[PDB]
């Protein structure tokens, strides 16, 4: 479970189209982080 | 590839591929429509030990 | 009930390359795949074909490790998709301005070239559907069970 | 980036959440055979040729074994694509009854 | 009845639904009477049971 | 025939042994069609 | 005794392809060539 | 949909006039059109495929 790279966000590839509750289904993803607002390990 | 048997010569081509499922949430649906024939005879087969 | 197909899942990303459109040019949001008899039953009574021939692109996407990306595959062992443009724009964001909504990377790419393709079109709810049965083009006269 | 609405107490005050992800690519492959036989090589090679018209006719029976087996393999990948989408989309798709 | 395999199963419904959309059945249709599955074959069968 | 065009598109022993339950039921019901259910219209037009 | 050089230039063309080994006893000389046989030459 | 259909007039003819007649007598079997089946067994040897 690697911590991914936050600067890939900083210029994104392609944007999503629909916001959902995301932590309802988790195991589609691997490194999942519920960030209550702007927090410690984002930096 | 190139790998022979029995006198013959096989050229077993391969090609590896990849699947990114770029959907936050559900993106695909099975809809079970109709019922064709049952395979099993709904009959009596007692099981032994 | 077919509306409950077209509403039960929510759409994923906007790739502005595909453009699977009509002769009118409206873009299609989903694709049904059925067998041969259920395609016929849905065309006699339940649904109505809009258009016969849809515009489909031809080319594919080159994603090649030529350039400065080539060094990070060898010395290092991983590769960014477009390091020549992820790495380029990490010098102007620190310096010039700020934005909430950027220029999406794919929206600066070329438009592919399209031809005309015969494939039947179905409008369920409020969005188009490619409807197609697939035991005549594919799985015709082979030893393969239809999945 | 989830959005918000403000409420009144005794509801707790909610803060803007963020959600962040990794996906690992899954990998699959394809297969296609081509087989010749023993004597089809020698007609392409030249070990069983003469100066006759019969042998030089027989290469045309050997070159057209390949061309009837080239297009039955290079065409057999585009029908694996249309196969290997419907073996994934039958794995990501749960039924309407659920 | 095998209490091991349900304990190995999890609880989150967002994959339990999808795993029983393309589950691995315990039966084979090409068998004579009815067999346990040979280790090579995998029929994608959905299981409401 | 309609239970044979639904068999020439896939071959083992059970796939034969279900055709017998097809060639029986497709014959005992839909053999003489313009006499039995000729009053309808969708059944004939298909 | 299928003469191989006769259909090197054909005379007409079929339309529909089938697993032909479904119905076999209609015919007199018929062979399953698995992509090449030795006796093709 | 229509009452009056367009139909051909004459049949086909396949005659042993020509170079096939020698194969009818001396050989005693017959190609369909040896003037064109046997002819195109030469340009494939010489030029193209």
């Amino acid at each position: 479970p690697p911590g991914y790279r936050y600067a890939a966000a900083m210029v994104p590839t392609g944007s999503l189209l629909s916001t959902i509750e995301v932590a309802s289904h988790r195991r589609l993803f691997d490194f999942f982080s519920r960030v209550r607002s702007d927090a410690n390990s984002l930096y | 590839a190139r790998h022979e048997t029995g006198g013959g010569v096989n050229f077993t081509l391969t090609q590896p591929r990849g699947n990114v499922d770029l959907g936050v949430g559900y993106t695909a649906v099975v809809a079970t429509a109709t019922v064709r024939n049952p395979v099993t005879d709904m009959g009596n087969l007692p099981q032994n030990f | 009930w077919l509306v409950d197909l077209t509403t039960a899942t929510q759409p994923s990303v906007a790739v502005p390359r595909l453009t699977h459109a009509d002769t009118r040019g409206r873009p299609v949001d989903g694709v049904l795949v059925t067998t041969a008899p259920i395609k016929q039953r849905l065309l006699q009574s339940f649904l109505k074909v809009e258009d016969t021939e849809a515009d489909v692109p031809v080319t594919y996407g080159e994603m090649v490790l030529n350039g400065a990306n080539l060094v990070t595959a060898l010395v290092m062992g991983k590769a960014v998709r477009s390091l020549d443009d992820v790495g380029r724009h990490l010098l102007e964001m620190q310096e010039e301005q700020l934005d909430l909504n950027r220029q999406t990377l794919d929206e600066l790419e070329s438009a592919p070239q399209t031809t005309r393709v015969r494939a039947d079109l179905v409008s369920i709810g409020e969005k188009l559907v490619f409807l197609e049965a697939l035991e005549k083009r594919i799985y015709a006269a082979t030893n393969v069970p239809y999945p | 980036h989830q959005p918000l609405i403000a409420r009144d107490g005794p509801h707790p005050i909610e803060q803007p959440t963020h959600n962040y992800m990794t996906k690992i690519i899954d990998r699959r492959a394809l297969n296609a055979a081509f087989s010749l036989a023993t004597e089809a090589i020698a007609l392409l090679t030249g070990e069983a040729l003469d100066g006759t018209g019969i042998g030089a006719h027989r290469q045309l029976r050997a070159i057209q074994q390949l061309a009837r087996n080239v297009q039955a393999v290079l065409g057999a990948f585009e029908r694996g694509t249309a196969d290997q989408m419907l073996h994934v989309l039958l794995e990501k798709a749960p039924p309407l009854a659920l | 009845f095998t209490s091991a395999d349900i304990a190995a199963k999890h609880r989150c419904l967002e994959r339990l639904i999808v795993e029983t959309g393309s589950a691995v059945s315990t039966a084979t249709a090409a068998s004579d009477v009815q067999f346990k599955r040979p280790p090579g074959c995998r029929e994608l069968v959905e299981d409401p049971c | 025939l309609l239970p044979m065009q639904r068999y020439l598109d896939n071959a083992t022993r059970v796939a034969r042994a279900t055709l017998v339950a097809e060639l029986k039921r497709s014959f005992c019901e839909t053999s003489f069609f313009l006499g039995k259910a000729g009053h309808r219209r969708e059944a004939v037009e298909a």
